């Protein structure tokens, strides 16, 4: 998961 | 007002997605809005968008609308809606693009969007001074510090460096672009  | 039709209808977007979060759970609607994470899903042409309109955490919602309000704002009501419109989708396309390549799909929120606008307001101000759009002195120093939290991962999740480096790119480039133009 990664924030775009 | 402050707030032009598009401004207003991605905000509203990206707080209904958020809703919509929170009741089903994230990977659920990211089952539905993320760039396609299954060969079966390569036709289905909204993911290649909507990736940008979900938001894992409250701080990065809050921070990105505000920024968008604020740049989203000034570029609709000085360039135009239409303006505003291709950098979003130039933006949230090769941004999920380019994280998508160097990180996988699992990826969402609006800062390639963002990065973008604010790298487009900046460098328009800067060379096309007198167009209207320009990024204050102040508000540059907060967006470059917001820049800098980011490239370190100075918050909470790991951060999108791919859409981050494409979206910011796009809005430099696009300003240059339109900067030839007188
Ligand atoms: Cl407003
Ligand atoms: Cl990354
Ligand atoms: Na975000
Ligand atoms: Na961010």
């Amino acid at each position: 998961q990664y924030s775009a | 007002e402050r707030a032009g039709p598009v401004t207003w209808v991605m905000m509203i977007a990206c707080v209904v997605v958020f809703i919509a979060m929170q009741i089903l759970g994230d990977q659920e609607v990211m089952l539905w809005l993320a760039w396609p994470f299954d060969p079966t899903l390569k036709f289905e042409f909204w993911r290649y968008f909507t990736h940008a309109l979900m938001h894992f955490s409250l701080m990065h919602i809050l921070f990105n609308l505000l920024w968008w309000w604020y740049l989203g704002g000034a570029v609709e009501k000085r360039l135009g809606s239409g303006k505003l419109i291709v950098i979003t989708l130039i933006s949230a396309l090769l941004s999920g693009y380019v994280q998508q390549k160097f990180s996988g799909p699992w990826f969402g929120g609006l800062s390639g969007v963002v990065y973008a606008l604010m790298g487009y307001v900046w460098l328009r101000g800067e060379r096309d001074p007198q167009s209207g759009i320009y990024l204050q002195r102040g508000l540059i120093i907060f967006a470059l510090i917001w820049i800098v939290a980011g490239w370190f991962d100075l918050f909470g999740m790991s951060m999108a460096n791919g859409a981050h480096i494409a979206g910011l790119a796009v809005g430099l480039a696009m300003a240059f672009v339109d900067s030839l133009n007188a």
